C-alpha cells in the first residue's frame, strides 16, 4: 500500500534549501559573504518558526533552529552591558529543548532508564545532559561553555539528522468558473 | 463468547418488510434493539426510548446515526408497541466519504441496507467490537430529580464539569434528550426547546473544532458530533444562535478571551430566556488542573448555574475542593458528584469532525454531505487588491503568533482559517487595517496577539485556503467553505475578516484526492511525501 | 548569640540600589529617561551576574535579573528576521529557572506533592508552571504570552521578595608598614 | 553502652609520666590505643602500627594529629613493646584557631594536655562520638598483594577510583603508609619515598582546595588533609613537586585542561621515576557518572596505571563496565573491585582546609599556624600602575567567566585567587597583556575562558584579596598569602599572574575578626549581615 507522511514544508527542495541555509560550509572571509550567511540563517530560522506553527516539524529541525538563533543572537550583539543572560538564556533554552526532546523520544516507560543511560543509548555526549541540568536546577552555564557546546551540538545534529536527508552538492467573492476549472492538489494555484 | 445485543426475535407476525426498505416491528412486550448504521424511527403505537429521548406516535420521524466508533444507542420499546424503521436518504453521501478517507469506511455496517439490527455479536462487522449505550442508575436518578426541579423552577442552568474521558458527553446528551422529550401528566404536551452552551473547543458538539457555540435544539440529539458538525443559522430542528472562534483545541492560548466568549454567548441565552423558559445545558472543557481549574471557577462565577455536576466520583480532591469553593463563594449552588463511566483517539475524532464539516453541502434529515473531493470543487476567489469596499475580505488577523509578512502566505496556505463578521466598528480599534491596495496580503498587525472582541464580532464559519495567488494582475485567495453562497454574498467585503489560529493542519484534504483516485482505479502533492 | 548571613553585596545599600534599578516605577516619557532606565537596568543585571559568580545570591534576585534581561533583549531589538527564538528562548529559560527554583525550594520530599500543589502552596499562578512545562516538553510559547507572563512574574517577585527588604522612598610586592597599619574588615582599604 | 576503645590498663609499672608532659608505656602483650589530639610516637623497643605505618626503634619521632572530625588512628603495639608519647609543640597554634572559628574548637580533646588516651567512651568529649580508624580484611589482603608485586616490579602506578564517600581516601592513606614503611626481610632497610598524584580538587590532600598537585613523601601521612593543607616546595618529610589551579571544586568547568594538568604532573613523576624506583598513588575525583566517567577513562588512558582499584563492590554496573572497557582497551591492566567502608559535610571540611592553609606560618613537626586573625595581619601591597617590569603582577586572568571591566574589582575583592608563575612565554600567546599603565586593573582578556596552559605555567600558591585601592596616586592590591616572603621576592613582576576562578567565597575570613573580638571580650563588615 501507500503511506503518507505530512510535512510542514511543501516539498523536499524547501527542506534541502533550509539545510543549506543552516549549513553553508557543508553544502558548499569577505564581509559581504558573512552578511549573506547571517541573513540566510535568519531566513531559515524564520521558516522553521513558521513550520513549528504549522505542525509536524521534527524535533531535530527545531533544535537546529534554536541553536542557530542563539548563535546569531550571540554574534549580532553580546549583552556585555547586561552580563549575557539574554545570550546565555537563549543558549540554555535551546539546550533544554534539545536534550529534553531527544531523551523523551528515546526513553522507554517499561524499563527504568537513567538520563545518562538514554544519552549513552542515543550517542549524545553527557556534557549536554549536565549542561541542561545545570541550566535548569542551578545557575546558567557560562557563555564560553554554551558557545562550545552549541557548536558541538550543531555538528552532532548534522551527523545525526541533516546529512541523511539527501546527497550533499458582490465582486469580492466570485465562484471560480466551472469551464476553466482544472482540479489541482491543495495549495497549488 | 456471543453476547446478545437485541432481545427481539423475528417471525412472520411481528417482523414485516415494506418496499423502499422500510420495516414494521410490533413488540407485545418490552424489547431492546441495537441497530448499527443510519435509520429513522417513527412509532405507530406505544412509547419508545432511545438515548434518553422518549418518542410517542404524535411525534414525527427521528433520524438516528449510529456508527460503531461511538456507543450504539439502544432503542427500548414498552409493551404493545408498533414501530417503523426507515432508511436514511442523506446517509449515502456520508458513506461516500469512505471514498475519500479509510476512516469513514470503518464506521458503518457492511450490509447493503443503511441500518442493520444487531441480534448477536456475530452480526457485527469483522474485527469490530460493538459497545451499547449505557447510563448509570445514579445518572437516571439525578436526571429525574433535575426534571422535577425544572418543572418546579423555570429555565434552569446545568453546569457539567469533569475530567477528560469521564463520560460527561454521554450524560450531557441524555440530560438534553430527557429535558426535551420527557412529558409528565398530559400526553398532549409539546416538546420543549433546549439551549446548549458548548464551551469545549477540543471536543465540540454541534460546532466544528476550535469553535465555541450556542445552539438551540427542538429535535433530540441522536447523532455523534461529526454527524452534525455544522448547523445553519436561524423552525429547523437544530439551529445555531452564535459562534466564536477560539482557534485552538485548548483555551490555554488565551483563557480570558475564552471567558469573554462565554459571557457573550450567555448574554444571548438571556435574550431568549426572558421571553420563554428554556433549560440551558453547559458543556465544559476536560481541563481540571492548573489554568483549567481557574477557568471552571470563572465559568461558575459568570454563568451562575442552577446546579453544578462533577462527573467523577474518584476525581482529585483539590479539584473537587476548588469547585466546591467556587460554588459556595457565589451562593448556595448545589454541587453534585456523579459516577464516571468511561480505540479512537480524540485527535482522529477531531479530524473526522473537521472533514465532515468541510464536506457539508450548502443546501427530513438535517445535514447533507458532498462526496466530491475538495481538490475537485470550484473554489471561491477572494479579491485581495483594491479598496476595503472592493476587497472580498478586509484583512488577515493572526491569533497569538505574529508571522513575518513574507511568511504569512506560506503559513496560511492549505490551512483552516476562521471567517469573522465585524458587527461593530469598535472591534477594529487599536488595529491598523491596511488601506487601498508581488502584492502583499492584506495583513492587520496584531501586536497584542489577543483574539478579536466577542461582543463585537461573530464567526460565520471556517474556510480552507485552497491557494494563494500573489500575481500583480489579480491578487486573490482561492478557498473552500461549506457556508452557503447566499450567506457569503449577503456580507460586504469590509465586514469580513480572515483569522489565522492554531487549528490542526487539514492533512485529510491533501491526500483526499489521492484516496479518491485510488478507489476509482480499483505529480507532487504539497506537504505530502509518499512511501513506496 | 550572633548569627552571620553572608551576602554577595557589600552592604544593604547596594541591594537597595539594585532594587531601585530593577524597579524605577515603585521606588520613585522622555527619551532620555527611557535610555537612563534601560542603562540602569543593564547595570543592575550585570551586578546580579557578578553576585551569582560570587555565590550566595538568592533565587529571587537571579530570577528578577533573568526576567529583566529577557525584557531588555526584547525591547532593544526584536528578532523578527530570526522569528524571535532568541527572545522567546531568553524568556523561556528565565521562566524555567524561576519556576524550577521556586518549586525546588518549597517542595517536601516526605509528602508526594504535585507541582501544581506546590504552586498553590507558594501562591504562584499555575500559568507560569504550565508555561515552564510547555517551554520544556513542547515548543516554545509565543512571544506575546511570554511578555505578559514576564511582566506578571516581575510584579509577583516584587510583591514576594523585593518589597520586604526595606521601606520604599622588589618594589612590586611591598609588605605594608606595621606602624601605619590599623586592622580593618576584609575588603576595606 | 560503654565501648572500650583502648585495651591498655595502666599501673605503676607499665605506665609512667615524665617531665615535659611525655609518657612512657611498656606493653608486654599486643595492645591497642585510641588517642585523641596531637601527639608524637617514638618507640624505644618493639614494632608499632598506626594507620598502616610500621614504626621501629630505628625510625624517628612521628607526629600524629587526630581530631575527632575524622576517624581516630589506632596505634597497635606488639608483644614486649616500649613506646614514648610526646606532646606536639606546634599544635597549640592550631588550637588557637578555635579563637577564630567555632568549628576549630570542637576538633580536639578537652583535657589540658595535647593528647588524651581514650580508654572508654566516657573519656570522650561531651556530645561527640568517636569512631576508630578501620580497614576491611579485603583491603589488607589487596595491599599485601600490591606490596609483593611492588617488590617484584619497580615503581608501580596504582589508580584509585570510586564513588564519593566510598572510603577511597582511607584506603589511599593506608596504601601509601604501607608502601612507605613496610620492610620485608632485612630490618635495616630504609623507608621508600612515595609520590602521590592528587587529582581531586573538591576534597584534596596535601594541597588547598581547587588545586591538583604532585607530592613526594618520605614521612608517613598521619594527619587529616586540613592539618597539612599547604606544603613548602623542595630533605623534608613532605615536599610538593608541582601544583596547578583547577580553580573549581569540580573539573566540569573544563575537563580537558584538567586532563592536561594530569599529563604535566605525570611527566614530572617520570622525571623522578627514571632515576629511582618510586611508587605513585593516584587520587581521583568522586565523579563516576556522565563527564566524570569519561574523565576517569581518559586518566586511565593517559597515566597507564599498573593497577586500577574501584573502591565500591555495589557500584553502578555501567560505571564498572566503562572502567573495565577503559582498562581492557589499553592493555591487560588489572581492574580490582574492593569493598566501600563509608556529621561534617564536605563543604565544611573544604572551608576548614582553606582556613588552615591561609593561617599557615611562612616559616620537628612540618606545619605551623598563626593564631592572628587575617584582618589584623599586615598585607602585601601589589603595585598595579607602571610598566610590566614595574608592576607586582602582570595581570588578572578570569577563568571560565568574563566580567565587565568595571565589575572585576567588585568580583575579586575579598575572594581567593590563584597566583600563577608564567615559566614560558608561550602561555601568554593569544592573550592581550595590558601595556604600560580611577585607573583600571591590569586585566588580560580571555575570550575562550580556558585556563592557562599547565605545561608552561605553575601555581605558586593561593592569595586572598584584602582590598583593592584604585586611587590615581597609588593603584594597588592589598592581599594576604601564606607564601613565604623569600619565594614572593624571588619572582619578577612580569612572571606573576593573578587568576580568578570559582573558589568558594572565604566567608570565614570576614567574621574571623568578630569571633576573635568576641572570644577576647569573654561598624559594618562587608558581605556580612548580623542577626540580633
Amino acid at each position: 500500500m501507500v503511506q503518507y507522511i505530512f510535512t510542514p514544508w511543501r516539498n523536499r527542495a524547501e527542506l534541502l534549501a533550509v539545510r543549506a541555509q543552516f549549513y553553508p560550509e557543508h553544502t558548499s572571509s569577505t564581509f559581504q559573504d558573512d552578511e549573506h550567511i547571517r541573513s540566510e540563517k535568519q531566513k531559515a530560522v524564520a521558516r522553521v518558526s513558521m513550520w513549528m506553527q504549522r505542525g509536524g516539524c521534527p524535533h531535530m529541525v527545531e533544535s537546529t533552529a534554536l541553536l542557530v538563533a542563539a548563535i546569531l543572537s550571540d554574534e549580532a550583539q553580546g549583552s556585555g552591558a547586561a552580563g549575557g543572560y539574554a545570550v546565555r538564556a537563549a543558549y540554555s533554552a535551546a539546550f533544554s529543548r534539545f536534550v529534553t526532546g531527544l531523551l523523551d523520544s528515546h526513553q522507554d516507560k517499561q524499563r527504568k532508564q537513567s538520563m545518562y543511560d538514554v544519552a549513552k543509548a542515543v550517542g549524545l555526549p553527557a556534557a549536554f545532559v549536565e549542561l541542561r541540568h545545570q541550566a535548569t536546577h542551578e545557575q546558567l552555564p557560562s557563555l564560553t561553555r554554551l558557545r562550545s557546546a552549541a557548536r558541538r551540538a550543531l555538528e552532532w545534529i548534522w551527523w545525526y539528522y541533516w546529512k541523511g536527508l539527501g546527497p550533499v552538492d458582490q465582486s469580492g467573492w466570485v465562484l471560480y468558473d466551472e469551464k476553466e476549472w482544472v482540479p489541482k492538489p491543495i495549495g497549488i494555484v | 463468547l456471543l453476547r446478545h445485543h437485541s432481545s427481539f426475535q423475528p417471525n412472520n407476525s411481528n417482523f414485516q418488510r415494506k418496499a423502499g426498505g422500510r420495516l414494521v416491528l410490533s413488540t407485545p412486550d418490552v424489547e431492546r434493539f441495537v441497530i448499527l448504521g443510519n435509520y429513522g424511527v417513527k412509532v405507530h403505537q406505544g412509547e419508545v426510548t432511545i438515548a434518553g429521548a422518549t418518542l410517542t406516535p404524535i411525534d414525527d420521524v427521528q433520524w438516528v446515526h449510529a456508527p460503531h466508533c461511538h456507543a450504539l444507542p439502544v432503542l427500548r420499546t414498552a409493551n404493545d408497541t408498533v414501530i417503523e424503521l426507515l432508511p436514511c436518504p442523506t446517509a449515502q453521501g456520508l458513506r461516500e466519504l469512505a471514498r475519500l478517507n479509510p476512516l469513514f469506511g470503518r464506521l458503518w455496517n457492511e450490509t447493503s441496507d443503511t441500518f442493520q439490527i444487531i441480534y448477536t455479536s456475530a452480526d457485527a462487522p469483522k474485527r469490530t467490537s460493538l459497545r451499547e449505550l449505557a447510563s448509570h442508575p445514579a445518572w437516571n436518578k439525578k436526571i429525574s430529580e433535575l426534571l422535577t426541579s425544572t418543572r418546579r423552577k423555570p429555565s434552569p442552568i446545568l453546569f457539567i464539569c469533569g475530567p477528560k474521558s469521564s463520560g460527561k458527553s454521554t450524560f450531557g446528551r441524555l440530560l438534553t434528550n430527557r429535558l426535551m422529550t420527557d412529558r409528565a401528566g398530559h400526553k398532549s404536551r409539546s416538546w420543549k426547546p433546549v439551549m446548549v452552551l458548548d464551551l469545549d473547543p477540543g471536543q465540540p458538539e454541534f460546532s466544528p473544532p476550535g469553535v465555541v457555540s450556542l445552539t438551540k435544539l427542538r429535535r433530540p440529539n441522536l447523532a455523534p458530533p461529526f454527524c452534525h458538525p455544522g448547523l445553519s443559522f436561524g423552525n429547523e430542528g437544530m439551529t445555531t444562535v452564535r459562534m466564536h472562534a477560539i482557534a485552538s483545541v485548548t483555551p490555554a492560548l488565551d483563557p480570558a478571551h475564552f471567558i469573554a466568549c462565554a459571557r457573550d454567548l450567555f448574554a444571548y441565552y438571556r435574550r431568549s430566556a426572558s421571553q420563554e423558559n428554556i433549560p440551558l445545558v453547559v458543556n465544559t472543557p476536560g481541563w481540571i488542573q492548573g489554568t483549567g481549574l481557574d477557568l471552571l471557577a470563572e465559568l461558575i462565577a459568570v454563568l451562575r448555574p442552577t446546579e453544578v455536576l462533577y462527573m467523577s466520583e474518584d476525581g482529585p480532591e483539590e479539584t473537587v475542593s476548588a469547585l466546591r469553593e467556587a460554588c459556595a463563594s457565589s451562593s448556595t449552588i448545589p454541587f453534585t458528584m456523579l459516577p464516571s463511566q468511561p480505540s479512537w483517539t480524540p485527535a482522529t475524532l477531531r479530524s473526522m469532525a473537521m472533514q465532515s464539516y468541510f464536506h457539508l453541502s450548502p443546501f427530513g434529515p438535517g445535514c447533507e454531505w458532498n462526496p466530491t473531493p475538495l481538490t475537485h470543487l470550484c473554489p471561491w476567489r477572494v479579491r485581495l487588491a483594491g479598496r476595503p469596499d472592493e476587497r472580498g475580505v478586509l484583512g488577515i488577523v493572526c491569533y497569538d503568533h505574529q508571522y513575518a509578512p513574507e511568511l504569512v502566505s506560506d503559513a496560511i496556505n492549505g490551512m483552516v482559517m476562521g471567517l469573522v463578521r465585524i458587527e461593530k466598528k469598535e472591534a477594529l480599534r487599536g488595529l491598523a487595517v491596511p488601506g487601498d491596495t508581488t502584492p502583499l496580503l492584506p495583513l492587520i498587525p496584531n501586536p497584542t496577539g489577543s483574539p478579536l472582541s466577542p461582543q463585537y464580532t461573530s464567526l460565520v464559519g471556517l474556510v480552507l485556503i485552497r491557494g494563494v495567488s500573489l500575481t500583480a494582475s489579480n491578487p486573490e485567495l482561492h478557498l473552500l467553505t461549506p457556508v452557503p453562497p447566499s450567506v457569503l454574498h449577503s456580507f460586504r467585503g469590509d465586514e469580513l475578516v480572515l483569522v489565522a489560529g492554531k487549528f490542526d493542519a487539514p492533512t485529510w484534504a491533501y491526500v483526499e484526492g489521492l484516496y479518491w483516485k485510488s478507489n476509482s482505479k480499483a505529480d507532487e502533492v504539497p506537504w505530502v511525501e509518499m512511501l513506496h
